[PDB]
């Protein structure tokens, strides 16, 4: 649902690079440049942002129980 | 019959990275150092969560799990904390654990990012690495998250949330002078960054009298423990495992 | 001439003489499909696309591609009357997930089509309100890094079912014997392929006869007891358990008594130790009280759980080694899954190796690769010449080191990111 | 004019426009609409 | 029998693939033909 | 049962299968107890 | 049948599909009968009226 | 049980080049259960003490077995000429006195068969001894494979440009040969071979040309597999897959048949609406001329699905019939 | 269920001794040290340091099963040297090397920080 | 000639089906008929 | 016993022997107001 | 009469052993 902390393979914290990735993609940076700007060098870490589907943004459309 | 005398040359030292080189040591010692970087350096990480209110869209164990993976700056406290199984307090005490709380509620109409800046700690020195923030959850108007947590001490052999490295590069003999890897075609292969070969040569000429020496490391940090401290704590922890084994053995021989 | 109901048909481009009628202006008007009101029907109604059915399809002379088939050459046919839009529209919904399916043998496309229906994922966005019996929800699903173009329409970027593993095809310690895989225990601790499993239990307070009314009430040692069994203490006084309590094996969920009262309480389905998620109380059609209770159980991948690629062979997890035991790269990239080499040849799934190669290029390039079947603008040579630009071996091999002894492995291991699915099976469902 | 090398993107605009209108359960829905109407 | 099955809700692809499912009968007409094979005429209209 | 737990020869104690028991799945194997669930 | 012309979810936008707690990606095409979601599998048969 | 895992590996372990060092050898001897505590003398003392794969295997082999198999790739012109007890390719196996003297092992030598060193072990040495021999092969090979590693990747499936040109020319010859046969039939120069028909004559002639093309491509591919290739590793030890699988992966998928014949004319006089009526060429009736590495064109993909569903149905009917026959016998 | 708690790969239970020595009877001057709650980290360095003694004819280790957490180290020396002393000296020389490595790393750091 | 083999033949042997699907008959010629094709 | 209306989210005290029916909303689906018995997770 | 558990491989058992969880036992 939500960006994982910690790239699964290596353990590097990618969980504070999701809003930065989105902000750098809306400022017209190709995804390969947005990922180099966040300092994600190993492809194991770049697939964590490259291939993430933000579903918590769709689950926040249904009104809470209270 | 005896100890070799290794030598360290540090190539790069940032706040998130040590690039060094160990020379004149066995490959097995250098690999056990790598292995201890990953799996036996103590660190502080949240290990007991109790959620007093969770209206979020992520269930309680989702949130406890995310909270376990937030790196807490355990630079100088891990040597002072006790393992919870060594300490005498009933469940937790300020000697074996650090208490965090979170109490966030979305009242506005924009989504509220509950980040790791909302984890407030009772002890001012071990805190999340916020000194951007790690998104714990996103909230919606009317949703709440209120929890208590306790960070204990452990190492990445127990759970990966106590692993402080975020990637240990290790490499010996860059240009293959020892033929530990046999390339079917040696020229298709990208040159390592530590090669001393010219651009036409693709592989060093075989070294028959050679053994692996000069191991190149690159120890990154997840922010928790200051990478040169990772390395010093790995050396001390390996030496302490060996000396405790030596005590048990000296007691078993007699 | 048929105007029946039930004739299966399909749209085809019209080729008058030897030129498509789909001109560049139809495409220019469809690009602006919003704020233009130019849709499919304005393309049908323009007499440029037709619906051909299976017996009208025997009088037609189809082309596969305009770019090749209706170009003057040594003539094969020069009386083409229709054209395929894209030849990969011959595949269904579950076979439009397979990447590079023209590189697998068809038993593998069939096997995967059957196993894409078992992969966990997110199955629907409002699973938070749906009290189905048996829902399985992955924590961190990922869209594939090598993806078909026919997946943009199956909404597989939005409810994806799997995670991009780093897969090494290597014989490591023998725990990947035939189809088994070796998993990283540290990745699995970091959230890899974790899952949630929800189950709902319903019960209604039926007063069918005059006497012998069933009623929700805390039985235990209240009054007029019958055959009270093990444990009845987590129920609230209305006989229903409350959300957020931890229920274990043979533990009571609904406290129903069928009145000198017998008990017909509801217990958990033979053990699972979940947490009560949601307790909804309502009335059925008859106006009787009605209760659905959903319990939640987190499922971390284990030694028995079955995982499968998109190229049709599934395997349990043989063993899980921590990160320091895994074979690493000179960058510290330990594989997430290690699979057996002796699985690949016998199954014709070169699509698995091309998916790893294209996935490595996509993770390094910062793109998402095109595995559409009949491309001809995507070779293995074109993928290799791009992999050799990010400083990797052009064929995807990589010098791995032994995680146990630190020594290089004499043969270079083929490693790269492949989309893996967590099949619905697992083992928590058999030991209870 | 004709589409010569822009085909592989023309190909997929025409398919996107199909699935924007119809969807994937169009046969079920069109059949029930015919029944009930 | 076998019409009107419970909708499969394990994945989204499982669901979408349930709502686009056909069913060749194995009654008297399944006794006379080869209904289990892929016919040439399934091209473009049934998934092979 | 603090009273019943005394054993003298001839009793049949119904113990838990342990390492070395012989089971069959038709060939037979010797049990070895391993720490996970398969 | 859900999301057909006679369902209450027929033209609803994705916002008002979420104010009813329905998934905007749910395809519809099934019946809710006694709580269960039923799919009418399409039964194939021989064509009538032809020799 | 000796699965593909430790059969490819034992063919690589017993090759003539496997020189183990002292620490690797001691590592391996830790996993021999039937080891007498004595480290054999190295094959090579100077300049570096350096054991061999055949030494550690001869330590696995039980008792004093004697056996003479013949590895899978043995040239048959070798036993006659010189080098008969020398064997430049190391293809003749001689386990003499419980001790592998020469020759690479495989499943031909380690399966259960006539000969089959494990069989001679069961006959001569006993029955628990061969249990230990199985488990020892497995453990020491698994650990040497930790040192050596085995993989399969792209580039194992790719053939040099010479072999690509060879296979392309083989396929083009088969095309034009079927084309000239078709022109014969269309001009009546084809005379029916005695017995069946003129249609069956043409059909057999074409199926012959096309199966010869597929087999020539498969062989001309497998003859180009380098020694550093892991598909060769798979096949020559017979461990995994058939060489036809690798042929299709590397050379050509070949002709697809539905019920023994080429793809049937399922539309009116054509196999798919993409072909012209009355097309007997190889493309029309199901000849897949691409490997799985080059990928199948849209019609080859469909003909392959057609012809590979027959496999899926045959599988089910055979399992049913076989269970029936077995129960009736039993 | 049958999930071993994560801490029992490194935590001795009551009565485990952390090390036992068995004389190996097939050959003279061979011992077999079974070390509980250890893995290749501590096994591989001890092995590679034993293989440095000129009076050690065999040094090897094995993890019997990966799900059990213990190693076996088999040592065999020359007759004028016991495997208990070879083991002890291996551990002492490893400790000495890591002490040297620690102080060399402190100095290298303190020079890199341009102290 | 086209003979049934494999499992169908195996089960028409395990049964004694008096009507095998392909009841062939191999005939060997004895005299000069054996070498000379015209008398065969 | 406080239940929560599944439509207007107002909590209301529905004690037994009373039909499930939200006061001031008349909705007939009610959720049961998460417990106060404390449950502990290890953040693993 | 067990809970029909899965069978995974284990190359560290003797070919005459089975590895049984402590819950089946
Ligand atoms: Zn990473
Ligand atoms: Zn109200």
């Amino acid at each position: 649902m939500i960006i994982p902390v910690r790239c699964f393979t290596c353990g590097k914290i990618v969980g504070n690079k999701w809003e930065a990735y989105l902000g750098l993609l809306q400022a017209e940076y190709t995804e390969g440049d947005a990922l180099d700007a966040l300092g994600l060098k190993r492809y194991c870490c770049r697939r964590m942002l490259l291939a993430h589907v933000d579903l918590i943004e769709k689950l926040l459309n249904y009104a809470p129980l209270e | 019959p005896y100890a070799n005398q290794p030598t360290v040359r540090i190539t790069e030292l940032t706040d998130e990275n040590v690039k060094f080189i160990i020379e004149n040591t066995d490959l097995a010692v250098a690999n056990s150092i790598r292995r201890v970087f990953i799996a036996e350096v103590p660190i502080i990480a949240i290990d007991w969560v109790q959620i007093d209110a969770n209206s979020s869209v992520l269930h309680d164990e989702f949130i406890a799990h995310r909270l376990g993976l937030i790196p807490l700056t355990s630079d100088d406290i891990v040597d002072k904390l006790q393992y919870s199984r060594d300490c005498t307090c009933e469940e937790f005490c300020p000697e074996c654990s650090v208490e965090f709380t979170l109490d966030v509620r979305c009242n506005e109409d924009q989504t509220r990012h509950v980040t790791s800046r909302d984890l407030i700690s009772n002890s001012p020195r071990v805190i999340p690495v916020t000194s951007d923030d790690i998104l714990i959850v996103k909230l919606r108007k009317g949703q709440e998250l209120r929890l208590r947590a306790y960070a204990k001490k452990g190492f990445g052999k127990e759970h990966a949330k106590w692993n402080p490295t975020a990637g240990v590069a290790f490499e010996y003999d860059p240009d293959n002078a020892l033929r530990h890897t046999v390339y079917p075609k040696p020229e298709e292969w990208p040159k390592s960054e530590y090669s001393e070969l010219d651009e036409d040569e693709s592989q060093a000429p075989y070294d028959p009298n050679g053994k692996p020496e000069r191991f190149y490391y690159n120890v990154e940090s997840c922010g928790s423990l200051r990478p040169e401290t990772i390395v010093l704590s790995a050396l001390s922890g390996l030496k302490k495992k060996l000396s405790d084994l030596q005590t048990q053995l000296s007691h078993e021989i007699q | 001439i048929y105007t029946d109901a039930g004739r299966i048909c399909r749209p085809l481009l019209i080729v008058e003489k030897q030129k498509l009628l789909l001109k560049k202006r139809h495409i220019d008007q469809l690009k602006e499909r919003e704020y233009n009101n130019y849709s499919w029907q304005d393309l049908v109604a323009s007499g440029v696309v037709e619906y051909i059915d299976t017996l009208e399809e025997e009088t037609v002379m189809l082309a596969m591609t305009p770019d090749d088939l209706q170009e003057k050459e040594v003539a094969y046919c020069s009386t083409y009357t229709h054209c395929e839009i894209h030849p990969s529209m011959i595949l269904g919904v579950c076979a439009s997930i397979i990447p590079f399916p023209d590189h697998n043998q068809s038993p593998r496309n069939t096997y995967q089509s059957a196993m894409g229906k078992q992969a966990m994922g997110v199955y629907i966005t409002n699973f938070h309100v749906r009290m189905d019996t048996l829902a399985h929800v992955l924590y961190y699903p990922q869209k594939p890094l090598v993806t078909t173009r026919s997946m943009e329409y199956l909404r597989f970027r939005e409810l994806p079912a799997g995670i991009n593993s780093i897969v090494a095809i290597a014989s490591y310690t023998g725990y990947n014997q035939e189809d088994s895989v070796i998993m990283n225990r540290s990745a699995v601790d970091r959230g890899f392929f974790r899952s949630v499993f929800y189950r709902s239990y319903k019960e209604q307070e039926s007063k069918k006869g005059f006497d012998q009314e069933e009623v929700f009430e805390k039985p235990t040692r209240e009054t007029c007891q019958g055959m009270r069994h093990a444990i009845y203490d987590k129920l609230d006084d209305d006989g229903l358990i409350a959300p957020g309590v931890r229920v274990s094996g043979d533990d009571v969920i609904i406290g129903k008594t069928v009145t000198t009262k017998r008990d017909c309480s509801t217990f958990l389905r033979t053990s699972e130790t979940g947490i009560v998620d949601q307790v909804m109380v309502t009335l059925n059609q008859e106006g009787y009280k009605f209760c659905k209770i959903r319990v939640r159980s987190v499922r971390i991948p284990q030694i028995g759980d079955k995982f499968a690629s998109r190229h049709g062979q599934k395997g349990t997890c043989g063993i899980q080694y921590r990160q320091e035991d895994m074979p690493f790269t000179c960058e510290g990239i330990t594989p997430d899954i290690i699979i057996n080499p002796h699985a690949i040849p016998s199954r014709m799934t070169i699509g698995h190796l091309i998916e790893c190669l294209q996935g490595k290029v996509s993770a390094n390039k910062g793109e998402i690769g095109d595995a559409t079947p009949f491309n001809d603008a995507v070779n293995v040579q074109k993928i290799s010449n791009l992999l050799s630009d990010y400083g990797y071996h052009l064929r995807g091999n990589e010098v791995l080191y032994n995680g146990f002894t630190g020594r290089k492995i004499t043969s270079q291991i083929f490693i790269g990111p492949t989309y893996y699915q967590r099949l619905k099976h697992m083992v928590d469902d058999k030991i209870h | 004019e004709i589409t010569p090398d822009l085909w592989q993107e023309a190909c997929w605009i025409v398919i996107s426009s199909y699935f924007d209108e119809k969807g994937l359960v169009r046969q079920q829905l069109d059949s029930f609409d015919e029944f009930i109407q | 029998a076998g019409v009107s099955q419970v909708l499969n809700r394990l994945t989204f692809a499982s669901t979408l693939s349930h709502l686009r499912r056909l069913n060749s009968p194995i009654g008297r007409d399944g006794k006379l033909a080869k209904p289990r094979q892929l016919h040439n005429t399934l091209w473009g209209m049934v998934c092979p | 049962k603090p009273s019943d737990l005394h054993l003298q020869t001839g009793y049949k104690v119904e113990r838990h299968m342990c390492d070395g028991d012989i089971v069959i799945f038709m060939m037979g194997h010797r049990v070895r107890i391993l720490p996970w669930s398969t | 049948m859900l999301r057909s012309t006679y369902c209450l979810l027929n033209g609803l936008t994705d916002r008002d599909l979420c104010e009813l707690n329905e998934c905007p990606l749910d395809p519809g095409g099934y019946f809710i009968i006694n709580g269960s979601e039923k799919v009418l599998i399409a039964q194939e048969k021989m064509a009538t009226n032809t020799v | 049980g000796i699965v593909q895992d430790t059969l490819t590996a034992v063919r690589k372990f017993t090759k003539r080049d496997v020189f183990l060092e002292r620490g690797e050898v001691m590592n391996l001897l830790m996993f021999l259960s039937t080891w007498d505590g004595k480290v054999p003398q190295p094959a090579i003392l100077k300049p570096r003490p350096l054991w061999t794969g055949k030494q550690i295997f001869s330590l696995i082999i039980p008792g004093h077995i004697n056996c003479i198999r013949t590895h899978s790739t043995h040239p048959d012109d070798e036993d006659s000429g010189p080098y008969k007890h020398i064997s430049p390719g190391d293809t003749k196996v001689v386990v003499e006195n419980g001790e592998l003297i020469m020759g690479i092992l495989c499943k031909k030598s380690l399966g259960t068969s006539a000969g089959s060193l494990v069989h001679i072990s069961y006959l001569e040495m006993g029955h628990d001894i061969t249990r230990l021999f199985y488990s020892n092969i497995q453990t020491v090979i698994n650990n040497w494979l930790l040192i050596e590693g085995h993989t399969i990747g792209i580039g194992d499936s790719i053939a040099d440009s010479k072999t690509y040109q060879d296979i392309q020319n083989t396929i083009k010859k088969a095309k034009q040969d079927v084309i000239e046969v078709i022109e014969k039939a269309h001009n009546n120069e084809l005379e029916p071979t005695p017995g069946n028909t003129l249609r069956q004559t043409f059909e057999n002639q074409v199926n012959r040309i096309l199966n010869d093309a597929r087999d020539k491509t498969g062989s001309s591919a497998q003859k180009s597999l380098s020694e550093y290739n892991n598909f060769k590793s798979m096949v020559v030890s017979g461990a995994k897959g058939s060489k036809i699988n690798i042929s299709q992966v590397i050379a050509v998928v070949g002709q697809q048949n539905v019920e023994g014949k080429r793809i049937p004319f399922g539309f009116k006089h054509r196999t798919l609406p993409h072909f012209i009526k009355d097309d007997y060429g190889p493309e029309s009736r199901g000849f897949v001329e691409n490997s799985y590495l080059a990928g199948l064109t849209p019609t080859e993909f469909f003909f392959h699905a057609m012809g590979g569903r027959e496999g899926l149905i045959d599988t089910a009917v055979k399992t049913a019939e076989t269970g029936y026959i077995q129960r009736r016998l039993i | 269920m049958n999930a071993p708690p994560a801490f029992e790969s490194f935590l001795l239970f009551e009565g485990e001794k952390k090390i036992t020595i068995n004389k190996d009877t097939k050959v003279p001057n061979a011992c077999l040290f079974t070390i509980n709650k250890e893995d290749h980290t501590l096994g591989n360095i001890i092995k590679s340091q034993l293989l440095k003694d000129p009076q050690v004819l065999f040094a090897g280790y094995k993890v019997p099963h990966p799900l059990e957490h213990k190693i076996i180290i088999r040592v065999q020396t020359t007759p004028d040297y016991s495997p208990q002393e070879a083991f002890t000296n291996a551990i002492t020389d490893l400790i000495s090397e890591l002490s040297l490595l620690e102080e060399r790393f402190r100095v290298a750091i303190k020079d890199k920080q341009e102290g | 000639k086209n003979v049934t083999l494999g499992v169908p033949r195996l089960k028409e042997l395990i049964n004694i089906s008096k009507k095998p699907k392909t009841p062939s008959l191999t005939v060997f010629l004895l005299g000069q008929s054996a070498r000379d094709a015209e008398r065969a | 016993m406080i239940y929560i209306c599944g439509e207007c989210h107002t909590e209301n005290e529905i004690k037994s022997r009373d039909p499930i029916r939200c006061r001031e909303c008349g909705y007939r689906i009610m959720y049961k107001k998460r417990t106060k018995r404390l449950v502990v997770f290890d953040a693993r | 009469f067990s809970a029909r558990t899965v069978i995974t491989p284990d190359p560290n058992l003797s070919i005459d052993q089975v590895g049984v969880p402590r819950s089946i036992a």
